[PDB]
RNA sequence: CCGGCGUCUUUUGACGAACAACUGCCCUAUCAGCCAGCGAUGGCCGUGUAGUGGACUGCCAUGGCGUUGACGGGAGCGGGGGAUUAGGGUUCGAUUCCGGAGAGGGAGCCUGAGAAAUAGCUACCACUUCUACGGAGGGCAGCAGGCGCGCAAAUUGCCCAAUGU
RNA sequence: UCUGCGCAUGGCUCAUUACAUCAGACGUAAUCUGCCGCAAAAAUCUUGCGGUCUCCGCAACAUUGGAUAACUUGGCGAAACGCCAAGCUAAUACAUGAACCAACCGGAUGUUCUCUGUUCCGGCGGCAGGGCAACCUGCUGCCAUGGGACGUCCAGCGAAUGAAUG
């Protein structure tokens, strides 16, 4: 049982220095894995800044000022993956973690009733005791009594207000549908195919909107909404689309300029 | 039903555990096996089943076709070394080595061991298809899916 | 009187189960009289030397309770009565003492 | 202590494999339990995932099905007929899995007759069946031969399926 | 009338634990045959384990590996990486990160979800410390520090403010 | 001081070690998993009072029971992260135990009566005659592809076995 973590070991989506300190947090287990997540001290502290020290996020958390999927939070250290809202109400600001374009960790704002919504992509389906079906998700989150149209790999809009689902949408056809994982984070496009190869991974083939096809797991899919105009959640800083190296050096030297 | 002295020999007899075959029933008469109650199961990553396992007597319980034996991430091919053992054969991978500093190819073998169904029965120099499955014996990880 | 307890002149306990005239090392777990109950971690056993239940003259102590009481009274004892450190914290003892 | 390891074993090469490591409570054998007959008689161990599993030792009784028929009912064991693994097993009424056995036969003969309300149901299920010869014989004397398909050695509990006509008929024959 | 904590059992994601395998790895033939009484290779039925398995019992079969270097011996914790090189290469890796193993030498064990733990236990052996000698203890390859050793390596300091648990 | 949780992680050291260990890729449909997250939960005849046989009748925020440390008292031993007796008294320690509240889902059925099959190929029960006691003949009553009404027993989760489904 690992109760440590060594900054280098630890991901530097966190955003940590080689330098300054020796240990970074390793969190509780929870909705995500160790990998994808980002613990609550690494946020208040590094990005947001309420916080100056560790001790400091301690003071903010134990306390209670802060909720995540609408619940409150006497943690000091619990997971926050992907399609997460995060709620301080001292401030009155919404947050939704995704992910942006490059890789990084977005924190983007959102209006108050959108940070009701969420969406868990399904893992498995199957049927449980006295034949009560159940979906379990990417977030360990159990949807009793779920659609009989669902399947694998699907997303669930799911009410944070009081719990259940509305209308599903599907990994099926052409839909607009990003990344997770697999160094395309963030980057958004429709499905053009879903390639199969059974006993092993499944390829799909994406196309972002101005073309520049490519490729990615189908493991690393999920769904977004039915169509780019009929999206249900907000995009990060950049749309999804990626530019080459020339262009991102050309504009960084046009705005240092000013 | 009745016995089928031909394929007993054991002291604890053998039967299939998957399926019921033991049950008294006219059913079971009048035909050469192919009215006997059997165990099948398919490989659905494109190995096809074979007639024998389907209409079959033989029982096994290392063998996919007639067990809960599952094929899993690992499908190899290799020839046939040696027919010798009982329901295992054994199999001789080749493939090449490459080292830089020569810029040359080596040959290099793995001579490994399978547990052959017996269905089937490859000749010395025929080629063989085989999968990954649970441990069986202290060697064996193997089993033989299909032959050319 | 009905012998209980006492101790060698080293310090070691008799033990009713163990059966000697002598002393000899044993297994000992937490829970009995050779080895305290709150030392050590959760489920343990040491090597404890201790001395068995029978007597003989290697005995500096013995320890007894009183079942019938003769006609003469020895003092500190039977001539004196010591109350209760403490009354009962559970709600029904409470009115089994008043009767209430 | 006892432990489950191909590293105190010889490689396919007929070489020795050489130790860099002191073994693991991980892997663990334990001495077997003996299940024979006599009175009942059960020792917890307790194991690596936080449970107990149950050393049967002398089970005199068993909870019995007859094939077909789709039921069950306990009933007494009585003697050991036959065993593949060994002779020696089988003198001294070791129960372990696959073993051919002899019950007391009571319940299912009484079960049986019951296989004015009541009265027709009878005549139907009388209709559309039918028994093995070399089954009714041993069943109207009061005594069968079983097979124990439960491993009494890590439950403490033996369960059994009777034998029926294929089976039964090569076991006999052993005898 | 409502709120916040706490707990039993069941359920499955996460954090991990435990197995298995595809491919790769220094020198040596003045090391060429190696393996099966007591398991070597496999089949059959059981036993055991959290679990698969010659892991193990019983029965049966006679196999398994080798000049594409087995087997034995010598040197060595493994990798990321360091040094040097126009290129190809040459050489190093005890050591900050990751993985494995160990706590004087060995073995056995309890508890726990997880240990064959060693600033936990039991025994033996090599050492070693107390005792009015009836007995009782000790394990720095944790930080300082001492002795020994060798060509060779720091203070018996201050602090939980920071970084983590 | 009892109780709960952690102390198996970090730290330090390279002795063993060449189909070992490790690195990249891969499987565990062959398994375990505290803390954490999202969740699930309808078995349970109990409590109190009155009469009274260990039996009934009522009533229903359920009104449960018994010890052990610190402590006190006597102490022991050269010392010991060595220990003893007696008296105390706690619980989210330990041991008991929840009717009513209570939905829904079936099977086994009963010597319960109500419709019923306007007939005879079959069965069962009773009586009479003959009998080799195996059996036959005659007569009477009931049932035969049916559903209601009423009574009784088993029914939950987890685990074992057989059978059906998947």
């Amino acid at each position: 049982t690992k109760k440590h973590l060594k900054r280098l070991y630890a991901p530097k989506d966190w955003m940590l220095s080689k330098l300054t300190g020796v240990f970074a947090p390793r969190p509780r287990a929870g909705p995500h894995k160790l990998r994808e997540c980002m613990t609550l001290m690494i946020i208040i502290r590094n990005r947001l800044k309420y916080a100056l020290n560790a001790a400091e996020a301690q003071m903010i958390l134990r306390q209670g000022l802060v909720c995540v999927d609408g619940k409150p939070r006497k943690d000091t250290k619990y997971p926050v993956g992907f399609m997460d809202v995060v709620e301080i109400p001292r401030t009155g600001d919404r947050f939704r973690i995704l992910y942006d374009v490059k890789g990084r960790f977005a924190l983007v704002k959102v209006g108050e009733a959108e940070g009701n919504i969420k969406l868990l992509k399904v893992e498995n389906v199957y049927t449980s005791t006295g034949r009560i079906p159940v979906a379990m998700t990417h977030d360990g989150h159990r949807i009793r009594y779920p659609d009989p149209r669902t399947h694998r790999g699907d997303t669930l809009v799911y009410n944070l207000k009081e719990k259940k689902v509305v209308d599903l949408i599907k990994s099926s056809n052409g839909k607009v549908v990003m990344v997770t994982g697999g160094a395309n984070r963030g980057r958004i496009g429709e499905i053009m195919s879903i390639e199969r190869h059974p006993g092993a991974f499944d390829i799909a083939r994406l196309k972002d909107a101005a073309g520049h096809e490519f490729a990615t797991r189908a493991s690393n899919i999920f769904v977004i909404g039915k169509d780019m105009q009929s999206v249900p959640v907000t995009l990060p800083k950049q749309q999804g689309l990626r530019i080459n190296v020339i262009q991102e050096r050309e504009e960084k030297l046009i705005a240092a300029e000013a | 039903h009745s016995v089928d002295l031909t394929l007993q020999h054991e002291k604890a007899y053998q039967r299939q555990t998957a399926v019921n075959e033991n049950s008294h029933n006219p059913n079971k008469k009048h035909v050469n096996m192919s009215g006997h109650i059997r165990y099948s199961k398919k490989i659905g990553l494109g190995f096809k089943t074979p007639k024998s396992a389907i209409n079959g007597k033989y029982i096994d319980r290392k063998c996919p076709f007639t067990s809960d034996v599952s094929i899993r991430g690992r499908i190899l091919r290799g020839v046939v070394h040696s027919t010798k053992m009982k329901r295992s054969i054994v199999i001789r991978r080749d493939y090449l080595h490459f080292i830089r500093k020569y810029q040359r190819y080596q040959k290099r073998h793995r001579s490994l061991t399978v547990h052959c169904s017996p269905c089937f029965d490859p000749k010395p120099g025929d080629e063989v298809i085989v999968g990954q499955c649970r441990p069986l014996s202290k060697t064996i990880r193997y089993n033989v899916l299909e032959v050319v | 009187f009905k012998l209980q307890g006492g101790s060698d002149k080293q310090g070691f306990p008799m033990v009713q189960g163990v059966m000697a005239p002598s002393r000899v090392s044993l297994l000992v777990k937490r829970g009995a009289v050779g080895f305290n109950t709150f030392r050590g971690y959760q489920g343990e056993r040491r090597r404890k030397s201790l001395r068995g239940c029978i007597l003989a003259s290697d005995i500096a102590v013995l320890n007894v309770v009183i079942v019938k009481t003769g006609e003469q009274p020895i003092e500190g004892v039977t001539d004196v009565s010591v109350p209760r450190r403490l009354g009962p914290k559970r709600a029904n003892k409470i009115r089994k003492l008043f009767n209430l | 202590g006892i432990v489950r390891s191909r590293l105190h074993k010889r490689k396919i090469t007929g070489g020795k494999t050489k130790i860099h490591r002191k073994r693991m409570k991980a892997e663990l054998g334990r001495l077997p339990a003996h299940t024979k007959l006599g009175a009942r008689r059960v020792s917890p161990v307790r194991a690596r995932g936080g449970n107990f599993k149950l050393r049967g030792l002398r089970l005199d009784t068993g909870n019995f099905a007859w094939s077909t028929e789709a039921i069950a009912q306990r009933a007494r064991i009585l003697d050991v007929v036959y065993n593949a693994t060994s002779n020696e097993l089988v003198r001294t009424k070791t129960l372990v899995k696959n073993c051919i056995v002899v019950v007391d036969a009571a319940p299912f003969k009484l079960w049986y007759a019951k296989h004015d309300e009541l009265k027709r149901k009878w005549m139907l299920r009388r209709e559309n069946h039918k028994i093995e010869k070399a089954v009714a014989d041993q069943l109207k004397e009061g005594r069968l031969l079983a097979r124990i398909t439960s491993r009494p050695g890590q439950t403490a509990r033996a369960d059994g399926a009777l034998l029926e006509g294929a089976e039964l008929q090569f076991y006999l024959k052993k005898l």
